[PDB]
C-alpha cells in the first residue's frame, strides 16, 4: 500500500559508470530536453481566436442575472422573497404592494452585481422560475454603479435572452 | 504553425544581411573596383605610402602599369 | 512579488545573501470567514468553503460536507459518494498540477506551466459542464451533490485521464532527470520526521520524510 | 563616407534587435504551445514598432535618492558598448580591422559589465545592490575561463586578428579538433550576457526586476537592446571562432548569407536553451567555472600547445 | 590641433588621476581610474604597443570590478561624497585641477618648461623613428621572448604567483 | 582617425536616445512616485549599508589570476620563435603552477563561500 | 485645418502604440489570480495582443486588481500603483477588488478598490472568466483607443 | 590502483579527463619524431635579408648565386 | 511528398475567400485565413462558419459585420455583437443552428 520513491541504489560496473560519465562531459539529459521543446515546437498550438472563437460553454451556465415572462407578457415573479433570503451576501433587495389589479407584484428588485458571487442560489430557489442566471459573461462595465442592476435592467435582459434562456432551461430542467 | 516564426526570423536575416555586404560595396567604391588593402605590418604601410607617392594622384588604389617605364 | 503566493510579507535579516532570520507577516488576506460564517446559515455558509482553497474548492466542499453530515447523523446515497471521490481525485490532479508548475516556475522553468495549463482548463471544463462555474462550483452539499451529472460527461474524463499519463510523463521527462533542477532541490529544506511531527506539519512534508501517514 | 558605413552598421543591428524581441517572444510561445502576437499586423510584423513607440512617450521616473549623473552615464555606457564593439567582426570584410580584435572585443565585454555594476549601485535599492553583486559575482565566475578558453583556440589560427580566421577554417571548421572548447565557450557565452539558465541579474523569480528595477522606459529600453546586440554579437563571434564558411573574394555575398543563417540558428539555439532549463543558482555557477570548466581548459590548454610543436604544424602569425 | 592628440590624452590621463587622487568615494575613484586606463592605453596605443595596451586596459578593468565589489561590500558609507560633498575634496579637486591647466598654459605659450627636470612644448610626434620594421611589430617579439629568453624571469614571478596564493590563504584564516 | 570617429558616432547616438525619452512626453512628477521601490512597503534602512561578501577569497584568486593567465597570452606568437624546447617547457611550467596553485586552492576549503 | 489632421494622426498612432503594447504587472491577491494565469495560459494566450506581464511597476503599463482588497493590503497597492509612470490604467476585475463581494460587511475588508485607486474598467464575476477578463482587455484597448489627448492640447 | 582508478572515474570524471590529457601533453612531444620539423620549419622562415659576405678568395660552402647547387634547400618542406 | 499539398492547399484558402482583396481583408480583420462552410447569417450582416475538421474549440467561428446598429465595426469588433439564437451554437452550447 506504498511505494519507496527515490531509494534507487546506482551501479557500479564499469559499462555503467562509463555511460554515467559521457553523459556528465556530453549533456545527455540537456539534448532530451532540447528534443522535447523541439517537438512541442511543431505541433498545433492550442489558441483559439478571440473574439471570432469563442471558447466552448455548456447549458448550466452561470452569468448575467435576468427575469423571465410566462409566455403571456406576465412577468414570472410573484415577490415571495426566497431569493433575497438565501443569497449568502445579500446582493438582492426586494420591496412589493399590491398592484392595481391587485396581484402581488414587486415594485423593487435590485441585485448589486459587485456584491454578487455568481452561485445560482437565487435561480433554484425561485418557485416560479422567474430569476435566472443567463449566459452573459461579456458584460464588463466602465463605471461601478452600473453594476448595480436595478428590476428595469434585469427585465430588460429578460427580454434580451429569452429566447436563449428558454431553450437553456428546456435542456436542463430534466435535471433539476 | 510553427512556419509563422518564418516570416519574422526573415526580416532578422535581411536585418543581418544589410550592413556587412554594404561595407564590402563601399570597399569595393573607395578603392577604385578592388578590395580595400589591409596593413597589418609596417612594410605593407610602407608599400601603400610608395604607392600613394608614385600614382601621382594622391590615391593608392590608382594603380600605375609597366605602360609608365620607357 | 511574482515568488511570493500574491499576498505575503517576509521580513528577512541576510548576512549579504545567506538568510539568516525570517519572519513571514500574514494578514494581507484575511477576510475575517469564520465570523460571517457564523453570521449566515449552513448553505449559506457553504460557498465560504470554496474560497478558503482556491485551487482545491470540492476538497474543502466534501470537508465542510462531511462535518455537516456528522453533525446532522445523515449520509449521502452511494452514487453521491462516488461522484465526490471522483471529483475530489480530479481536484487533487488541478492541485498538483499547480503546485508543481508554479513551484518550477519559481525556480524557473516556465514551460511545464503552458504545457500543463491546457489539462487545468479541460479540467475546468469538466467542473463548468458539472456545476455551471469554473472553479467555485458549490456542488458539493450536506447531503450528497447538488445536481447529477450531464449526459456524456464520463467520456470525456475517459478521454482525457486517458491523455493525462503522457502528460505527467512529459513533465517528468523535462523536470526529473534534469541537472539543473537536481542542483535547486537535492539538499535544500531538509526536515527530520520528529521535527515534522512536533511542528504539525500534515500531508506531503510528513510523507516526504518517511512518515508513513495517509488519512 | 565613412558616416555612411557605420550608420548602415549601426541602424540593421538595431531593427535586428527589435525583430530579435519578435522572433524572441513568438518562438518562445510555440516552444510553449501556444501562439506569439499576430494581432498588431499581418502576422505580428508591427509588435516591435508599438513596443518602441509606447516605450519613449512614457514617463522616465528618475529616483530622488538615486546619484542621477551615474544613473543617466550607465545606460549610456551599456549601448555605447554594444554599439562600438560589433566593429571589428569581419562580414566578411570588418569596419575596423584591428590586428588585436580578439583582445579588443575582450576588453570591451569587460567594461559592458560596469553599466549593470553603476545601474545596481546608483539607483538607491537594495535588488538592485544584489543585481550588481550577482553581476560581480557572475564576471569572477566566467572571465578567466573565457580568456583561457579563447587563448586555447587561437593557437591553431596564428594570431589574435579576426579576418585570418576564415583563412584558418578554409579547409575545415574549427569545431572539429575543438569541440570541447566549442562546448565550453557557447557555456561562457550563455553566462556571460547574463542568458538563461544564468540570468541571475534581471532575475524575475529571486528578485523583482535586479538591477533595472528602477529604471522605467526610456532609459529601460536600453539595457534590453545592449543584451540582444550583445547575444547577436556573441552568436556572430561563435560562427566565426567556430564554424567559419567559404569566403570567394569575388562574390562576398556568399560568406554574408552563410554565417548570417548560422548565426540565425545560433541564436535560436539560444532561445531553445532559454525555454528549456532552470535558473542556475549564482553560488553553483561559481563552483561550474572554477570546478569544472577550469581543470580541463588548463588540460586543453597544456594540449593546444603542445599539439602544433608536435606534429610541426605551427601555423603562420602572416 | 590634431598632431596634440598624445599630449591632449595625458592631460585627460592627469585629469582622472586629479580626479581620483582627491579621494572622494571609493566608487568614484574606481570610475576615474578606468577613465585614467582608458586614456593611458590609448597614450601607449599611439606609440605603437597596442597588445601592452589592451592588456593593461583589461587588467584594469578587472582589478577595478574587484574592487568596486569589496568597496560596495566593505568600505560604504551612509552618504557617500561625490566631489562636492565634502570641502576639502572639492578643494583639492579644484587646485589639482588648477595646477594642471596653469601647467598647461605655461607649456603651451614658450614651449618650455622647468619643472625638476626639463621639458619641451613641441608634440611628441618628432621623436618618432622614420623607418619600417619589417614584418613583424617590435613589442609582440619582445613579449614573446618572454619564454625563449626568460626563464628565470618566468620561474620567479610563476613562484611568486604561487607563494602568493598560499599566503592569500594563510592570511585570511583566523585561527 | 576613423575609431574615434566611430566611438563619437555611437556616444552621440546612445547619449541621443535619452534626451528623446526626456523631454518628448508629459511628465507628472509627485513626491510619491519617485520612491525607492520595495514591493509596496517602505523600506528598513538604507541601501548603503554594508553588504557583507562572502566570495572574497574567490575575488582575490581571480585578481591574481586574470594577470596569471595574461602572462599566458603571448603564446600564440612565442610559437614562432627558433628556440622551441625551452618555450615548451617554460609555457608548461606556467599552466603547471597554475594548476598547483588551483589545487591547493581546491583542497583546503579556499572555493567555499564563507557562513 | 492641416495641423489639425496633424494632431489627428499623431495622436491615433500614439494610441495605437499604447493599445497594442499593454504591459500589466504581476499582481494578484485571491482565485481571480488564478483566473488571470488561466488567461495567461495557452488557450487564451493574452501574449498574442501584446499582453505581457511585467514583474516591476516601473516598466508596467496597466494594474489589475485580482482578489480581496483587504485593510492591511491597501497602502502597499495604493503604493504600487503611485510608482507606476503615467499613463496608468486600472482594471478591476471580480466582486472583491468591485464591490467587496462575499466580504462586504467584514471589518478588514475595503468595500472594493475604488475607494484606493481611480479605476478604468470593472469586470465582474466570482470569477470572471479567462474569457471576460480577455474581454475586458480588449475594451479597455478601445476606450485607449477613442483617447483624444493632442487634439484636445491643439483646442487648449 | 584498479579500484582507485574506477572510484575516481565514477565520483569525478572531469579530473581524470584533465589529468589524462595533461598527462599525455607531457610525455607526448618527448616521443614524436617530429618536432624537429618544427625546429628547423621555424628556423627556415626568412624575417631578414639574407646579408651578403665580402668575396675573400675561399669559401667554398657559400654559393655566388641562389640558384647554384651550394647552399641549405628546403626539398624536404616542399616533401614533408 | 507533402510539400506541394500544403502549397495547393494554401493556394485554395487565398482563393476561397473570393481573391486577393478578401484574403487581404480577412487577414487584417480576423488574423485567420482559413475557408470554412457558411453556416448561417443573421439579420446584422454577421456570418458564422463550421469546419469540423478543425480540433475542438476552432470548428465554428463567426466573421463580424462592418455596420451594426449605425456604428462602423470594421475594425472594433466585439464579443457581444452576437445575437442570442447564435450565442447557442458560437459558444458549443448546441449542436443545432
Ligand atoms: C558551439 C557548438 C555547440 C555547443 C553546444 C550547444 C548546444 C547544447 C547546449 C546544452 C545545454 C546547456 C545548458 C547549460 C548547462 C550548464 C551546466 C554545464 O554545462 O555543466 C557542465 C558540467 C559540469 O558538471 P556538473 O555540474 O555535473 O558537476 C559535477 C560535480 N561533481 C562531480 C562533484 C558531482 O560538465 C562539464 O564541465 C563538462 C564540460 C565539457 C566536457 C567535454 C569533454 C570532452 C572529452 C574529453 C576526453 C574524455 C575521454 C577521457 C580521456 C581520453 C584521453 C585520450
Ligand atoms: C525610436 C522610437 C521612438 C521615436 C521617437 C518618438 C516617436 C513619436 C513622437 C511623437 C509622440 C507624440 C508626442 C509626444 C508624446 C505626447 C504624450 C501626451 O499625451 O502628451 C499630452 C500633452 C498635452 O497635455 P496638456 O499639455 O494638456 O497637459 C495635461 C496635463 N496637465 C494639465 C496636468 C498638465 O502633449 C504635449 O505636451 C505636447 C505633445 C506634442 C504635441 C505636438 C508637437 C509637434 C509635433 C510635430
Ligand atoms: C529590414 C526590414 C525591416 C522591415 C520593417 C517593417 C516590417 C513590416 C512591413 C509592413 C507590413 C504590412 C503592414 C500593414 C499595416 C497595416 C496597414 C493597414 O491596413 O492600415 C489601415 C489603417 C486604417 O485605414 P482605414 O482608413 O481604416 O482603411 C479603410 C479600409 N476600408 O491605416 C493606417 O494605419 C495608415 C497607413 C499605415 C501604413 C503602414 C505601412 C507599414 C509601415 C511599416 C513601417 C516600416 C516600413 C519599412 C521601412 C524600411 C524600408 C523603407
Ligand atoms: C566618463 C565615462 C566615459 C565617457 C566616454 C566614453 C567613451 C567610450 C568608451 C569605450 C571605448 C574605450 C576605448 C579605449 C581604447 C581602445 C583602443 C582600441 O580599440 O584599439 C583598437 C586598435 C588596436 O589595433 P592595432 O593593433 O593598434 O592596429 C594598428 C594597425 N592597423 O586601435 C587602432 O587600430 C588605432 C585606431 C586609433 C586609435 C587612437 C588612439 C586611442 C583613442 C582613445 C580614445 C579615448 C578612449 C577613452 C576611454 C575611456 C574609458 C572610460
Ligand atoms: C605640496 C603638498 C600638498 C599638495 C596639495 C595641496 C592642496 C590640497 C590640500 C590642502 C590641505 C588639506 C589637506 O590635505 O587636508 C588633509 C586631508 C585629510 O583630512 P580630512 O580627514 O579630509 O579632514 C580633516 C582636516 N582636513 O587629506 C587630503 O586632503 C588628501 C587629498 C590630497 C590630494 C592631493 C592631490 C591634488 C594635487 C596636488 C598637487 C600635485
Ligand atoms: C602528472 C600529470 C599532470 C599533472 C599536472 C597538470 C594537471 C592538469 C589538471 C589540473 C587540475 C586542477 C585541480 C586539481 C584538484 C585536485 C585536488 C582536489 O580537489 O581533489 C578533490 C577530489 C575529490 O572531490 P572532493 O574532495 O569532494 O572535492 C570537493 C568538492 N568537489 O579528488 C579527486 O577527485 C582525486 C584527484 C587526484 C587523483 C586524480 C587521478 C587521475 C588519473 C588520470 C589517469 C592517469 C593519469 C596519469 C598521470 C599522473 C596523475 C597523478
Ligand atoms: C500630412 C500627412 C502626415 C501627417 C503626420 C502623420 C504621419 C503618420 C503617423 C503614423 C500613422 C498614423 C495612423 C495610425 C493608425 C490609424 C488607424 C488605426 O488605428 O488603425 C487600426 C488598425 C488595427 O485595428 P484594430 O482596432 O487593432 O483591429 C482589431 C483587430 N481584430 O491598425 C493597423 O492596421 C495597423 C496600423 C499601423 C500604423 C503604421 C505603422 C506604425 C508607425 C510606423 C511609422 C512610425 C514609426 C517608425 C519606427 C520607429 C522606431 C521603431
Ligand atoms: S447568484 Fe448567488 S450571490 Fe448572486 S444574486 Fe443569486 S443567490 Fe445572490
Ligand atoms: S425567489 Fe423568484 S418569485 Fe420569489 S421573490 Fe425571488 S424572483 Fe420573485
Ligand atoms: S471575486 Fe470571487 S473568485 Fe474573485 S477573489 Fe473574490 S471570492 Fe475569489
Amino acid at each position: 500500500t506504498y511505494k519507496y520513491v527515490n531509494l534507487r541504489e546506482p551501479s557500479m560496473d564499469m559499462k555503467s559508470v562509463t555511460d554515467r560519465a559521457a553523459q556528465t562531459l556530453l549533456w545527455t539529459e540537456l539534448i532530451r530536453g532540447l528534443g522535447m521543446t523541439l517537438s512541442y515546437l511543431f505541433r498545433e498550438p492550442a489558441t483559439i481566436n478571440y473574439p471570432f472563437e469563442k471558447g466552448p460553454l455548456s447549458p448550466r451556465f452561470r452569468g448575467e442575472h435576468a427575469l423571465r415572462r410566462y409566455p403571456s407578457g406576465e412577468e414570472r415573479c410573484i415577490a415571495c422573497k426566497l431569493c433575497e433570503a438565501v443569497c449568502p451576501a445579500q446582493a438582492i433587495t426586494i420591496e412589493a404592494e399590491p398592484r392595481a389589479d391587485g396581484s402581488r407584484r414587486t415594485t423593487r428588485y435590485d441585485i448589486d452585481m459587485t456584491k454578487c458571487i455568481y452561485c445560482g442560489f437565487c435561480q433554484e430557489a425561485c418557485p416560479v422560475d422567474a430569476i435566472v442566471e443567463g449566459p452573459n459573461f461579456e458584460f464588463s462595465t466602465e463605471t461601478h454603479e452600473e453594476l448595480l442592476y436595478n428590476k428595469e435592467k434585469l427585465l430588460n435582459n429578460g427580454d434580451k435572452w429569452e429566447a436563449e434562456i428558454a431553450a437553456n432551461i428546456q435542456a436542463d430542467y430534466l435535471y433539476r | 504553425m510553427w512556419f509563422e516564426v518564418l516570416p519574422g526570423i526573415a526580416v532578422m536575416g535581411v536585418c543581418l544581411f544589410i550592413p556587412g555586404m554594404a561595407t564590402a560595396r563601399i570597399h569595393r567604391f573607395s578603392n577604385g573596383g578592388r578590395e580595400k588593402r589591409v596593413a597589418h605590418y609596417s612594410y605593407q604601410w610602407y608599400l601603400m605610402e610608395r604607392d600613394r607617392r608614385v600614382s601621382g594622384v594622391n590615391r593608392y588604389y590608382v594603380s600605375k602599369g609597366l605602360e609608365n617605364i620607357d | 512579488h511574482p515568488a511570493a503566493h500574491g499576498v505575503l510579507r517576509l521580513v528577512m535579516e541576510l548576512s549579504g545573501e545567506m538568510v539568516r532570520k525570517c519572519d513571514p507577516h500574514i494578514g494581507l488576506l484575511h477576510r475575517g470567514t469564520e465570523k460571517l460564517i457564523e453570521y449566515k446559515t449552513y448553505l449559506q455558509a457553504l460557498p465560504y468553503f470554496d474560497r478558503l482553497d482556491y485551487v482545491s474548492m470540492m476538497c474543502n466542499e466534501q470537508a465542510y460536507s462531511l462535518a455537516v453530515e456528522k453533525l446532522l447523523n445523515i449520509q449521502p446515497p452511494p452514487r453521491a459518494q462516488w461522484i465526490r471521490v471522483l471529483f475530489g481525485e480530479i481536484t487533487r490532479l488541478l492541485n498538483h498540477i499547480m503546485a508543481v508548475t508554479t513551484h518550477a516556475l519559481d525556480i524557473g522553468a516556465m514551460t511545464p506551466f503552458f504545457w500543463m495549463f491546457e489539462e487545468r482548463e479541460k479540467m475546468f471544463e469538466f467542473y463548468e459542464r458539472v456545476s455551471g462555474a469554473r472553479m467555485h462550483a458549490a456542488y458539493v452539499r450536506p447531503g450528497g451533490v447538488h445536481q447529477d451529472l450531464p449526459l456524456g460527461l464520463m467520456d470525456d474524463i475517459y478521454e482525457f485521464s486517458k491523455n493525462f499519463s503522457l502528460r505527467i510523463d512529459e513533465l517528468e521527462e523535462m523536470l526529473t532527470n534534469n541537472r539543473i533542477w537536481r542542483n535547486r532541490t537535492v539538499d535544500i529544506g531538509v526536515v527530520t520526521a520528529e521535527d515534522a511531527l512536533n511542528y504539525g506539519f500534515s500531508g506531503v512534508m510528513l510523507r516526504g520524510s518517511g512518515i508513513q501517514w495517509d488519512l | 563616407m565613412f558616416m555612411i558605413n557605420v550608420l548602415t552598421l549601426i541602424i540593421p543591428i538595431l531593427l535586428a534587435v527589435a525583430f530579435l524581441t519578435l522572433v524572441e517572444r513568438k518562438v518562445l510561445g510555440y516552444m510553449q504551445f501556444r501562439k506569439g502576437p499576430n494581432v498588431v499586423g499581418p502576422y505580428g510584423l508591427l509588435q516591435p514598432i508599438a513596443d518602441a513607440i509606447k516605450l519613449f512617450i512614457k514617463e522616465p521616473l528618475r529616483p530622488a535618492t538615486s546619484s542621477i549623473s551615474m544613473f543617466i552615464l550607465a545606460p549610456i555606457l551599456a549601448l555605447t558598448l554594444a554599439l562600438t564593439m560589433w566593429i571589428p567582426l569581419p562580414m566578411p570584410y570588418p569596419l575596423i580591422n584591428m590586428n588585436l580584435g580578439v583582445l579588443f572585443m575582450l576588453a570591451m565585454s569587460s567594461l559592458a559589465v560596469y553599466s549593470i555594476l553603476w545601474s545596481g549601485w546608483a539607483s538607491n535599492s537594495k535588488y538592485a545592490l544584489i543585481g550588481a553583486l550577482r553581476a560581480v559575482a557572475q564576471t569572477i565566475s566566467y572571465e578567466v575561463t573565457l580568456a583561457i578558453i579563447l587563448l586555447s583556440v587561437l593557437l591553431m589560427n596564428g594570431s589574435f586578428t579576426l579576418s585570418t580566421l576564415i583563412i584558418t577554417q578554409e579547409q575545415v571548421w574549427l569545431i572539429f579538433p575543438a569541440w570541447p572548447l566549442a562546448m565550453m565557450w557557447f557555456i561562457s557565452t550563455l553566462a556571460e550576457t547574463n542568458r538563461a539558465p544564468f540570468d541571475l541579474t534581471e532575475g524575475e523569480s529571486e528578485l523583482v526586476s535586479g538591477f533595472n528595477v528602477e529604471y522605467a522606459a526610456g532609459p529601460f529600453a536600453l539595457f534590453f537592446m545592449a543584451e540582444y546586440a550583445n547575444i547577436i554579437m556573441m552568436n556572430i563571434f561563435t560562427t566565426t571562432l567556430f564554424l567559419g564558411a567559404f569566403h570567394n573574394p569575388y562574390m562576398p555575398e556568399l560568406y554574408t548569407i552563410n554565417f548570417t543563417i548560422k548565426s540565425l540558428l545560433l541564436s535560436i539555439t539560444f532561445l531553445w536553451i532559454r525555454a528549456s532549463y532552470p535558473r542556475f543558482r549564482y553560488d553553483q555557477l561559481m563552483h561550474l567555472l572554477w570546478k569544472n570548466f577550469l581543470p580541463l581548459t588548463l588540460a586543453l590548454c597544456m594540449w593546444h600547445v603542445s599539439l602544433p610543436i608536435l606534429l610541426s604544424s605551427i601555423p603562420p602569425q602572416t | 590641433m590634431m598632431t596634440y592628440i598624445v599630449f591632449i590624452l595625458s592631460i585627460i590621463f592627469v585629469m582622472g588621476f586629479v580626479g581620483f587622487s582627491s579621494k572622494p568615494s571609493p566608487i568614484y575613484g574606481g570610475l576615474g581610474l578606468i577613465v585614467s586606463g582608458g586614456v593611458g592605453c590609448g597614450i601607449v596605443l599611439n606609440f605603437g604597443g597596442s597588445f601592452l595596451g589592451l592588456m593593461v586596459f583589461l587588467i584594469y578593468l578587472g582589478g577595478m570590478m574587484v574592487v568596486f565589489g569589496y568597496t560596495t561590500a566593505m568600505a560604504t558609507e551612509q552618504y557617500p561624497e561625490v566631489w562636492v560633498s565634502n570641502k576639502v575634496v572639492l578643494g583639492t579637486f579644484i587646485t589639482g585641477l588648477l595646477m594642471e591647466f596653469l601647467m598647461v598654459y605655461y607649456v603651451l605659450k614658450d614651449k618650455e618648461v622647468e619643472i625638476v627636470f626639463k621639458f619641451n612644448g613641441m608634440g611628441d610626434w618628432v621623436i618618432y623613428d622614420t623607418g619600417d620594421s619589417g614584418f613583424f611589430s617590435e613589442e609582440a617579439m619582445g613579449i614573446a621572448a618572454l619564454y625563449s629568453y626568460g626563464t628565470w624571469l618566468v620561474i620567479v614571478t610563476g613562484w611568486s604567483l604561487l607563494i602568493g596564493v598560499v599566503v592569500i590563504m594563510e592570511i585570511t584564516r583566523g585561527n | 582617425m576613423n575609431l574615434m570617429i566611430t566611438l563619437l558616432t555611437n556616444f552621440t547616438l546612445a547619449t541621443l536616445l535619452v534626451t528623446i525619452a526626456f523631454w518628448l512626453p508629459q511628465l507628472n512628477v509627485y513626491s510619491e512616485k519617485t520612491s525607492p521601490y520595495e514591493c509596496g512597503f517602505d523600506p528598513m534602512g538604507s541601501a548603503r549599508l554594508p553588504f557583507s561578501m562572502k566570495f572574497f577569497l574567490v575575488a582575490i584568486t581571480f585578481l591574481l589570476f586574470d594577470l596569471e593567465i595574461a602572462l599566458l597570452l603571448p603564446l600564440p606568437w612565442a610559437s614562432q620563435t627558433t628556440n622551441l624546447n625551452t618555450m615548451l617547457t617554460m609555457a608548461l611550467l606556467l599552466i603547471f603552477l597554475l594548476a598547483v596553485s588551483l589545487a591547493y586552492e581546491w583542497t583546503q576549503k579556499g572555493l567555499e563561500w564563507t557562513e | 485645418s492641416r495641423g489639425e489632421y496633424v494632431v489627428a494622426k499623431l495622436d491615433d498612432l500614439i494610441n495605437w502604440a499604447r493599445r497594442s503594447s499593454l504591459w500589466p504587472m504581476t499582481f494578484g491577491l485571491a482565485c481571480c489570480a488564478v483566473e488571470m494565469m488561466h488567461m495567461a495560459a495557452p488557450r487564451y494566450d493574452m501574449d498574442r495582443f501584446g499582453v505581457v506581464f511585467r514583474a516591476s511597476p516601473r516598466q508596467s503599463d496597466v494594474m489589475i486588481v485580482a482578489g480581496t482588497l483587504t485593510n492591511k493590503m491597501a497602502p502597499a497597492l495604493r503604493k504600487v500603483y503611485d510608482q507606476m509612470p503615467e499613463p496608468r490604467y486600472v482594471v478591476s476585475m471580480g466582486s472583491c477588488a468591485n464591490g467587496g463581494g462575499y466580504y462586504h460587511y467584514s471589518y478588514s475588508v475595503v468595500r472594493g478598490c475604488d475607494r484606493i485607486v481611480p479605476v478604468d474598467i470593472y469586470v465582474p464575476g466570482c470569477p470572471p472568466t479567462a474569457e471576460a477578463l480577455l474581454y475586458g482587455i480588449l475594451q479597455l484597448q478601445k476606450k485607449i483607443k477613442r483617447e483624444k489627448r493632442l487634439r484636445i492640447w491643439y483646442r487648449r | 590502483v584498479a579500484a582507485f582508478l574506477k572510484n575516481v572515474w565514477a565520483k569525478e570524471p572531469v579530473l581524470v579527463a584533465s589529468f589524462a590529457i595533461a598527462g599525455l601533453a607531457v610525455i607526448l612531444p618527448t616521443l614524436s619524431p617530429y618536432t624537429k620539423y618544427s625546429l628547423m620549419i621555424n628556423r627556415a622562415t626568412p624575417y631578414n635579408y639574407p646579408v651578403p659576405l665580402r668575396d675573400d678568395g675561399n669559401m667554398p660552402d657559400v654559393p655566388s648565386h641562389p640558384q647554384d647547387p651550394q647552399g641549405p634547400s628546403l626539398e624536404w618542406l616542399k616533401r614533408l | 511528398m507533402e510539400l506541394l499539398q500544403v502549397l495547393k492547399r494554401g493556394l485554395q484558402q487565398v482563393s476561397g475567400h473570393g481573391g486577393l482583396r478578401g484574403y487581404l481583408r480577412v487577414l487584417f480583420r480576423a488574423n485567420d485565413v482559413r475557408v470554412g462552410t457558411l453556416v448561417g447569417e443573421d439579420k446584422y450582416g454577421n456570418k458564422y462558419y463550421e469546419d469540423n475538421k478543425q480540433f475542438f474549440g476552432r470548428h465554428r467561428w463567426v466573421i463580424y459585420t462592418t455596420e451594426m446598429n449605425g456604428k462602423n465595426t470594421f475594425w472594433d469588433v466585439d464579443g457581444s455583437m452576437v445575437p442570442p439564437e447564435w450565442h447557442r451554437w458560437l459558444h458549443c452550447m448546441t449542436d443545432d443552428p
